[PDB]
């Protein structure tokens, strides 16, 4: 029901491209720093597997072996009461080539667990970091989080890449982005907890 | 006539009229040692000129020198670039440099030629691509290796994993006990799974 | 049947319009130089198709060598280099005014070409969508006058396949292989029909 | 399948690049003149293949006769010799700008051509790998101006077979048919990766 | 076991190209002058059938009939104690075109039973007499003689030629070469006895 | 025969108390620094599992989990020619309480991979570090290494302890000691290579 248990960890609680992650150990829930959806937030972007580069055995085996191949189950939680409103857009962008704020430097294309706060590569949410309007980003696997309707969003990302295994430290397969379309109106801040659990994680 | 008619595409193999249709050439007999596939001859192990520290080419260039009263030092060390450096002139780097992509497993061998009274323990550590090559005997022994006793077994054969670049070092575990300079012989070959594609032409 | 990817991306486009002298030009095969083809290619992340070039050479006031240089072969540096005669570089000899036609297989290293690469191997500099290079030379010798042979190369993607549909591009391009951009939604009020 | 000898040695190489006047050149068929083809041929001792020439004649500022002279026929000594009209010498008539194409069978005397011969029949002078000779003449008559027709001969070995694999050649060549040579192993220390 | 008997002679004691010598009398062991592998030896080269041009009935029938065709079993022996070290490289080179120290004169390409001592055509062992490195000569049928491991080396050479029979006095089919790779280190000379026995010897 | 392969490593090459190590991953050959058996050596002592406290995954999991339980296969090699003499005594001492050179300090009872060189707790080899003569130490599982007779000695140690699992960082279950009884007489040093491979290694 509401107690998805994965490994030694336990938490309390939309298949991407209808292709379940599958093989050609390290499957646990990593709970990142909770983001504060203020009234003036423009979005968040998490790179995978770069977002898990320092998180225990997953982040260690990411740096030890060069080639790896991992799937994910992404839980994004915006806990709220029945008075709060707003909707977050959780999209998964394969090979999210960023546009610079000349190529974009490595420290920002690979930001790690913190990701890039778009309210601080280019941070213009209207062009999807690439000159494409944000509205046409709905072709990717998404789900709206309407506190009126929902409070959780789950995105099952398979391994999407052109080689069966690749260096996880130089290339992000997918990137989780959470962009607030309707602003938070409340009777002035609201936390977002993102917990990333790698599934079907393969190595060399 | 369709587009591209009357062109001469050099890669278009076509049948053509024979200029001497009556001449019956001398019949073909079976000469021994036919090579049908180049993977037949890269299976044969050939010497590696590993001692490039010599300023001229000579038979000593095939000899990796080993020295007594040496513990924890490095014997030899090599990269796996199959188009430049030490491998460019071996049979592997001489056929491999005709192509662009070499995806296949290798068989790397060594042979000790010292006296019957000499013995030593060498660590043959294989570091896969992406890591940094060991620079001491402990990082090498803590990894993947074979403890080959030169005193007992004079020839070792090591199967290098499928590669499609990695490092290879050698260290003295124990000191070399001399009789009352020694040389090492290294050989390289290809496993039968070695593919070759996009044949190129060096200039 | 016109909405299939074999028909949408698989139409002959002119990927390069050059002009040679009687001297040469090399060109990295990059279909993304055409904003009409680039705007169609960027609705997909990976796309894999065999190539097919039909080359039309026209004079302006003869034999044209069309050489496909595969990945890893050396490009010519002079009109009289030895590389022009390398046996591994396929070349087609056709007259000016006629048209040449050949096909190159899928020469990428991955299972598809990379239209976008989120990482480093130079964020856009990737060797997976490198199809090689084309060099052209009018084989002649000290011809007493110089005739400029305009060459028009028409590439047609065949056996087209596409994946990972992407958002359509609304704004123009500024560089090759990079998504760097310099309002597309035109203003109307919101209630007026 | 690219490592088979039918594909490794069997690619069209340009064995001779000459230039004729509007007068002639004879050339002993010797594929070992090309260090790119010679470096491939010298990894085998004997190799037997039927031949196939595609001849491209280009003018520079017409009909080109391509005559294959078999072993033992007399070569032309003047442009107006009787040997040009000998019925046993096959000749192909094609226009300048076009290309000719024919095939010659295995005309060696042994069961394979001799790439190396350890002995005397002149250590390298052997008649077993003699494939004959090619003579070219622009059939015309007192044309009021002289036009130089560059001829580009492309030979492609087909039905390739090879024996006795040899050591690959590391150093350049100095003579034709002789292994006479004038450090290839580049210096690094030996322990440094 | 150790007494290979061939004809009227008796001696006390790697198939080339896996093709056994075979027909389309004179089969005996000829024991050549023993070579002295000193510390400074560069190699030996024996030409066949020219190395047997004066050895009894074999050498006589080589000169009487023009065309002939013979196979060989080559025993190269470096007798030693269990204190001696070193390794000799016995290679068989078909159609060993030599490079001169202009063509190479007949007296040296056809040296007879003595062969060419490479420590005295070109005698550079690094280029295999032809501009090819010595290390790439391992494609031919070889065997190492490590006094640590072995003391005998046997090379079975078939008839390798492009005509079924040919003049044996003007063309050497194969050439035995013995090149010392690891030098002899001993607590300062060591004999090498080479005994050539022709097998499957054919004539016109 | 002579190529015992264990895991990703490969090496070239007496059950203690007749009780094979057995359960109630990390099994690989760790090759320690080779010891030099000089003419004046008094012995060596290796503590287990403390001798493997920093050797890769074995030494890491020794410090991560408190309780563990591991068996061993100990190869001690004194490579020599057929002129060398001498014999080493390889003994395994369970709960080897040392006598000080007041209790003995931790840095020496837990010496790690280097062990204690008895030629530098008390280092008197005559009293077995405890007031018991060295000769009565033969009740433990031993084997003599006579270069005349042998060159290798293998000792299979099971997990010998009074609790099923215990803290490996504060208590050494067994200790390998190698004590030279007959001195090395040679026509003046000889290396000893010790390679410890943990088998049947258990953790909490």
């Amino acid at each position: 029901v509401q107690q998805i248990t994965l490994g030694n960890s336990t938490i309390t609680t939309v298949v991407c491209y209808a292709e379940w992650p599958e093989y050609l150990s390290v499957c646990r829930f990593y709970t990142l720093d909770s983001k504060t959806w203020t009234t003036g937030s423009k979005g968040w972007c998490w790179k995978l597997p770069d977002a898990l580069k320092d998180m225990g055995v997953f982040g260690q085996n990411m740096f030890f072996h060069s080639l790896g191949r991992s799937g994910y189950t992404v839980h994004v939680q915006c806990n709220a009461t029945k008075f709060h409103s707003g909707c977050l857009l959780v999209v998964v962008i394969p090979e999210h080539q960023l546009a610079s704020h000349v190529s974009v430097k490595y420290t920002f294309t690979h930001p790690g667990e913190r990701g890039i706060d778009l309210s601080s590569p280019v941070k213009d949410v209207i062009y999807n970091m690439n000159g494409t309007l944000l509205g046409n980003l709905l072709i990717f696997p998404h789900q709206f989080i309407n506190l009126r309707t929902n409070n959780t969003a789950t995105i099952v990302i398979p391994y999407i890449n052109s080689v069966p295994i690749d260096s996880m430290t130089r290339h992000n397969n997918v990137s989780l982005m959470v962009i607030p379309i309707a602003p938070l109106t409340v009777p002035p801040s609201l936390p977002i907890t993102v917990t990333i659990a790698p599934m079907c994680t393969e190595f060399s | 006539t369709l587009p591209g008619s009357g062109q001469f595409l050099t890669t278009d193999d076509r049948q053509s009229p024979s200029a001497l249709p009556n001449y019956e050439p001398t019949p073909r007999i079976h000469i021994p040692g036919k090579v049908h596939n180049l993977l037949e001859i890269i299976q044969v192990d050939t010497l590696i000129p590993m001692n490039n520290t010599h300023t001229k080419d000579e038979v000593n260039s095939y000899l990796i020198p080993l020295n007594a009263n040496r513990q924890n030092e490095q014997v030899f060390g090599t990269n796996l670039f199959i188009g430049d450096g030490v491998f460019k002139t071996t049979l592997l780097g001489e056929i491999v440099q005709y192509y662009t992509h070499w995806s296949g497993s290798l068989r790397f061998s060594l042979m000790y030629t010292g006296p019957a009274l000499s013995s030593a323990k060498l660590i043959l550590a294989y570091t896969p691509p992406g890591a940094r090559g060991p620079q001491d005997r402990r990082e090498a022994m803590l990894g993947t290796h074979v403890v080959w006793d030169i005193g007992l077994q004079s020839t070792i054969v090591m199967t290098i994993p499928w590669t499609s670049a990695g490092f290879l070092s050698c260290w003295y575990q124990t000191s070399l006990i001399l009789p009352p300079q020694v040389y090492l012989l290294s050989f390289i070959s290809a496993c039968p799974d070695f593919k070759l594609r996009l044949m190129k032409d060096t200039q | 049947s016109e909405t299939d990817v074999e028909c949408f991306l698989g139409r002959a486009a002119c990927v390069h319009v050059t002009e040679i002298q009687n001297l040469f030009n090399d060109w990295k095969i990059n279909l993304s130089s055409l904003v009409q083809l680039r705007k169609k290619l960027e609705l997909f992340t990976y796309v894999r198709f065999d190539s097919e070039y039909t080359i039309l050479a026209t004079a302006s006031q003869l034999v044209v060598q069309a050489m496909y240089v595969p990945p890893g072969a050396p490009n010519p540096k002079e009109w009289d280099d030895y590389t022009w005669q390398s046996a591994s570089n396929p070349s087609v000899f056709f007259k000016v005014g006629d048209t040449s036609r050949f096909s190159v297989p899928y020469v990428g290293l991955a299972s598809a070409y990379n239209c976008f690469y989120d990482g480093y191997s130079q964020y856009g500099i990737t060797v997976l969508n490198h199809m090689g290079s084309m060099a052209f030379r009018i084989v002649n010798e000290h011809d007493e006058h110089k005739t400029l042979v305009k060459i028009r190369v028409y590439h047609r993607a065949k056996h087209v396949e596409a994946w990972i549909p992407r958002a359509p591009r609304a704004l123009p391009y500024t560089s090759i292989g990079r998504t760097n951009y310099p309002p597309v939604i035109k203003k109307r009020d919101i209630k007026s029909y």
